[PDB]
């Protein structure tokens, strides 16, 4: 939901606070959860360079992108388009692991579904690294969106 | 159209799409343990006569060809080979490769039930008594299995249901068989009796041996009356074969060497001609009875059967539950369903009084010639 | 003697064979679990006793 009375989540936002693992890791989770439908590019801004930072034992925020996956759901956001593309690409911090690049590469995966022309982007952190996750992908951001075929 | 449109593109784009990489990746799930399983082996299975001590070599026949006094895999114990034990030959060799389990040919397993019956005791409305006793036999001792300890004693391990043609027998079996959990057998008597001298008695064995190996299961006989149920005996030796039958049924039933969970549902029309060793108790202990209806019944069967309908709601199944004095739930279901025609008939939705009313008096009276329900209310 | 013995007898392939005619003209005449009847002049391992149909 939103929050209808209490805005728990919301506040929470100033919990999330801190570029440390556990920390960061729920409330990455909270944050995830929190800011999908209250979405938000300060989370992002939190994590994107806590993403830049790029450490999963300590900045956490590997999995941040998934909750920032979890955060524009099904919107172009042209910043996580570029910000990925500027993370993921660049390969900040400590990625070598396949980890920083799914952590990543999924992340863009959630949040474009059903822009048209907007969510090409996407796919440069996903379909970029040669997986099974990665040339099948290159078309499934045109299927962002359907819920109810792939049987196919 | 349009979103037709947009249908069929896309799907087609799949189309296209999946052609794509099928262009580019031009077994081994198999091929591999195939060709694995290829350096493998086969093993004709084998029968064992017995084994011998002081040392093993283990004396068998085959099959097709005859007794081979044999050594046994190095991976079996000297134990693990019981006597009457079909096992794996490694086939030229001739040696015990390996042990298996017995058979139960393709008419014991052919009725194990797999799925099973939608029938919940929400369709067994006017029986309060009947189901209630049921759940005794086959409900409580497969499933809470503490009481009877707690106390100490044991439940009609096997159970009788009688009545005429249409109480709702079948449901109960069915009904059970929903709501149970253990294994329903469903063997009918017509099963038992085939062709050739003494061939019933593997039936009821590998019944009874294949209710063995698995604890608490539900074998349920509808239609004894065919299976064996009288012992005549004349200068004809007529419904001969089919008695043993009975007897065996009746002597692996509960006759020396207990025989374990196998609880035991028997269905009949005619409780009337079945043989005293099958009526016993130990055999066939808690006797159950299906009325026809009475009035508070058939009112629960009337309102069950035509709860699941569009039915007119200011009529009151009440009525037609009068004047319905005994019919089975059967044919007060053939009104239930006859409106169904009458309210067709015309164009309607919803079905009248009368509607029923002549589903009343043009199913019950009507076919009442027939009914059979007062013949075999008698058991004849 | 225990050598050929075991190579021999060690064969733990045995196809059982029910003795039928047991002729003292030393020989004697078996069908095999095979279904298969062999005139063996040698009774091999075997005292006579020991034999019967
Ligand atoms: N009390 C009842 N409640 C619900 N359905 C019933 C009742 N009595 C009879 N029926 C219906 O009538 C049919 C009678 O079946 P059953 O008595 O097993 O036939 P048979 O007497 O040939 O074994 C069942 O299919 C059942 O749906």
């Amino acid at each position: 939901v939103r929050n209808e009375c209490d805005p728990a989540l919301a506040l929470l936002s100033d919990y999330v606070l801190h570029n440390s693992n556990t920390m960061r890791l729920g409330s990455i989770f909270g944050l995830g959860l929190a800011y999908a439908g209250s979405n938000r590019e300060d989370v992002l801004t939190l994590l994107l360079p806590v993403m830049g930072d790029s450490k999963s034992s300590m900045e956490v925020a590997g999995v941040t992108a998934l909750a920032c996956g979890m955060i524009a759901v099904g919107s172009c956001n042209g910043d996580v388009t570029s910000t990925i593309l500027q993370t993921i690409m660049e390969k900040s911090e400590t990625e070598l692991k396949d980890t920083y690049a799914r952590w990543l590469p999924l992340g863009l995966g959630l949040n474009h579904l059903g822009k048209g022309e907007a969510i090409e982007a996407i796919l440069a952190a996903l379909e970029v690294v040669s997986e099974p996750f990665r040339s099948f992908a290159n078309t499934l951001v045109d299927v962002c969106a359907y819920a109810g075929s792939g049987n196919v | 159209q349009v979103e037709d449109d947009i249908q069929q593109l896309l799907k087609k784009i799949n189309e296209l799409t999946g052609i794509k990489e099928s262009d580019t990746g031009l077994l081994a799930a198999d091929k591999q343990t195939l060709q694995s399983e290829q350096p493998l082996q086969v093993a004709r299975c084998t029968k064992i006569i017995n084994a011998d001590s002081e040392d093993p070599k283990y004396i068998i026949n085959v099959k097709q060809f005859a007794k081979f006094v044999v050594d046994l895999s190095d991976q079996v114990a000297p134990t693990d080979i019981e006597e009457g034990m079909r096992v794996g030959v490694d086939r030229n060799k001739y040696q015990i490769h390996i042990p298996l389990p017995p058979k139960i040919d393709p008419t014991v397993t052919m009725m194990q039930v797999e799925e099973k019956p939608d029938v919940t005791y929400s369709d067994v409305g006017g029986c309060k008594e009947q189901i209630e006793k049921l759940r005794e036999v086959v409900e409580t001792p497969l499933l809470h299995p503490e009481r009877f300890v707690n106390l100490g004693i044991e439940p009609p391990k096997g159970v009788l249901l009688f009545g005429p043609p249409g109480t709702g027998k079948t449901l109960c079996a069915r009904a059970v068989a929903n709501r149970t959990d253990a294994c329903f057998i469903r063997v009918i008597g017509s099963e038992l009796v085939q062709k050739y001298v003494g061939e019933g008695a593997r039936m009821v064995r590998e019944l009874f041996e294949m209710a063995r190996t698995k604890k608490a299961c539900l074998i349920f006989f509808d239609e004894i009356d065919a299976i064996g149920g009288a012992r005549f005996d004349d200068g004809a030796g007529g419904d001969n074969e089919v008695q043993r039958t009975m007897l065996e049924l009746i002597n692996q039933l509960d006759g020396f060497d207990p025989r374990g969970n196998i609880k035991v549902l028997m269905a009949t029309n005619r409780p009337d001609t079945l043989d005293p060793a099958l009526m016993r108790p130990g055999r066939l202990d808690r006797k159950i009875e299906f009325s026809l209806p009475d009035l508070e019944g058939r009112t629960h069967i009337f309102k069950i059967h035509a709860r699941s309908m569009s039915v007119e709601r200011d009529i009151r199944f009440e009525l037609l539950a009068r004047l319905c004095p005994n019919s089975t739930g059967a044919e007060i279901r053939s009104v239930c369903t006859e409106a169904g025609m009458f309210a067709i008939r015309a164009r309607r939705k919803i079905a009248t009084e009368k509607d029923f009313l002549e589903a009343v008096n043009k199913v019950i009276k009507s076919y009442a010639k027939f009914s059979a329900t007062p013949r075999y209310m008698t058991y004849n | 003697e225990n050598s050929e013995k075991i190579k021999v007898n060690k064969t733990l392939p045995y196809l059982v064979s029910n003795v039928i005619e047991l002729l003292d003209v030393k020989c004697a005449v078996i069908k095999t679990s095979t279904r298969q009847t062999y005139f063996l002049p040698v009774i091999g391992l075997v005292d006579a006793e020991k034999l019967k149909p």
